[PDB]
DNA sequence: GTATTCGCTCTGCTCCTTCTCCCATCCTCTCGATATGAGATCAACTAG
DNA sequence: CTAGTTGATCTCATATCAGGAGAAGGAGCAGAGCGAATAC
RNA sequence: CAAAAUCGAGAGGA
């Protein structure tokens, strides 16, 4: 689950964050969650789940992954 | 009715006892006279007001 | 010759829009626009690429998107911007080694792990250094495409501009429009790169039919 | 008709609202606060916590 | 040149489906189920 | 230095229904608002 | 000088 979550929060083609680090929406997440990596990472996820494009990036559709059994489609 | 009651209450009450214990266990009165938890945050400035 | 055509098209690039961080980029399809002989265009582009004047980069937004960049603009912008924004952070030296060793040697579009591990003595750490530099992006496990740092901005603007121009042609009558009419028309704010640039790209990729009429070359959408 | 002192009832209530939101006495509320991993794994749901 | 739409986006609301965890403590007892060797290497001898 | 022996080790080869509750993720619909865009 | 396995089922006791 943590693997899926980190993937869904980075660029499947260029291997970096879908969202920018310097955006206020993530800067305030960092300011809010200090010493709570769980809350930090979950905030970043629920922020990034709406993102559907890699956009100094690679601009390619980042696929809505799924899981069945032990497998990632 | 009475027998079954005595024989089916116990499980739930035992669960409640366990759950409360684990919730509150580490709160204790300090040398400051405050009450605090393990994380060292204040719960009561004086025990029982 | 294609060399001229790439020169004029490179002039059309609005460098100020990307604050001179990105070297000017020309799409192969636009090269087809000014040079109708598609085969001769490709042969002469290959000629130039072998000579080392230009680099071809897989822009990725379409499988047939190959961006064309003068090698010296590439070196200048990458050295300047990357080393400046990255003075101290380690991959500056690795990128310097890359620009010094590989780019003059092989102009190939993709880089495979074996080549960098053996022919060029690059390590996994240095490859990750490059990848974070923006200079490489993952094709496959152990395979990476050459890349320009920061190309995403240009790609986004180009995509929205292309679709906007195509939409403008669609919404004209017949789905048709005369080229002069389009060029003179006030560009939408979405179209940030200029209309001639996008028009050449559309014509070159056969997305729009070029019909030479008495009034000039008409744009018509091929029937889909 | 039973009787229980007030100190204990007050301590339970204050533990249970000390963070500003209502905390449930369950693995959802007790095990989600900042108690550090080992106590959490002791209470319930060991594997996920660790 | 501003109404006027309008399409496209961008939330964002519900609403459903999926999945995952939990079930008092301690103690005594019984009963049923759950190979063999040829050959090659190598290293320590085992001596010359 | 230098040939012969002893053990350890390893490889191959033989046949024949009377859970439930709560969190998370995605689904489908709904309207607001702003870019351009027709059009009075 | 410490000798005496594990896993499931069932029946009991407070
Ligand atoms: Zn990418």
């Amino acid at each position: 689950v943590k693997t899926m979550k980190v993937l869904r929060c980075v660029c499947f083609f260029c291997s970096k964050l879908l969202v920018d680090s310097n955006n206020p929406k993530i800067k305030d997440i960092l300011a809010k969650s200090k010493g709570q990596p769980k809350k930090r990472l979950t905030h970043v996820y629920d922020l990034c789940k709406g993102k559907n494009i890699c956009e100094g990036g690679c601009g390619r559709y980042q696929p809505r992954i799924r899981r069945s059994g032990l497998e990632l489609y | 009715e009475g027998l079954i009651d005595t024989a089916v209450k116990t499980a739930e009450t035992g669960y409640i006892q366990r759950r409360l214990i684990k919730s509150m266990e580490s709160v204790m009165v300090k040398y400051d006279a405050t009450v605090r938890n393990s994380i060292n945050q204040v719960v009561q400035l004086r025990y029982g007001e | 010759s294609a060399r001229a055509a790439v020169s004029e098209l490179m002039q059309l690039f609005p460098r100020g829009l990307f604050e001179d961080a990105l070297p000017p980029i020309v799409l192969r399809s636009q090269v087809y626009s000014l040079v109708p002989d598609r085969t001769v265009a490709d042969r002469q582009l290959k000629e130039l690429q072998e000579q080392g004047e230009i680099r071809i980069v897989q822009l990725g937004f379409d499988l047939d998107a190959h961006g064309i960049i003068f090698t010296e603009d590439y070196r200048t912008r990458v050295c300047d911007c990357v080393l400046k924004a990255c003075d101290g952070r380690p991959y500056a030296g690795a990128v310097q080694k890359f620009l010094a060793s590989v780019l003059p040697a092989c102009g190939d579009l993709s880089f495979q792990q074996d080549q960098m591990t053996q022919t060029f003595g690059f390590r996994d750490s240095e490859i990750t250094h490059l990848v974070n530099a923006g200079v490489l992006t993952v094709r496959d496990a152990g395979s990476w495409w050459l890349a320009v740092p920061g190309a995403g901005r240009f790609i986004k603007y180009f995509v929205k501009g292309r679709q906007a121009v195509l939409s403008m042609v669609r919404k004209a009558k017949y789905r048709e429009l005369l080229l002069s009419e389009l060029l003179g028309r006030r560009a939408p704010v979405v179209v940030r790169l200029g209309l001639t640039y996008h028009v050449h790209d559309l014509i070159g990729a056969q997305l729009v039919d070029c019909i030479s009429t008495t009034s000039g070359t008409l744009l018509r959408l091929p029937e889909t | 008709g039973s009787y229980v002192n007030y100190r204990h009832l007050a301590l339970l209530c204050d533990t249970m609202t000390c963070r500003g939101h209502l905390m449930a006495i369950t693995r959802h509320g007790v095990n989600r606060q900042d108690t550090g991993p080992l106590m959490k794994c002791s209470f319930e749901e060991t594997v996920d916590v660790l």
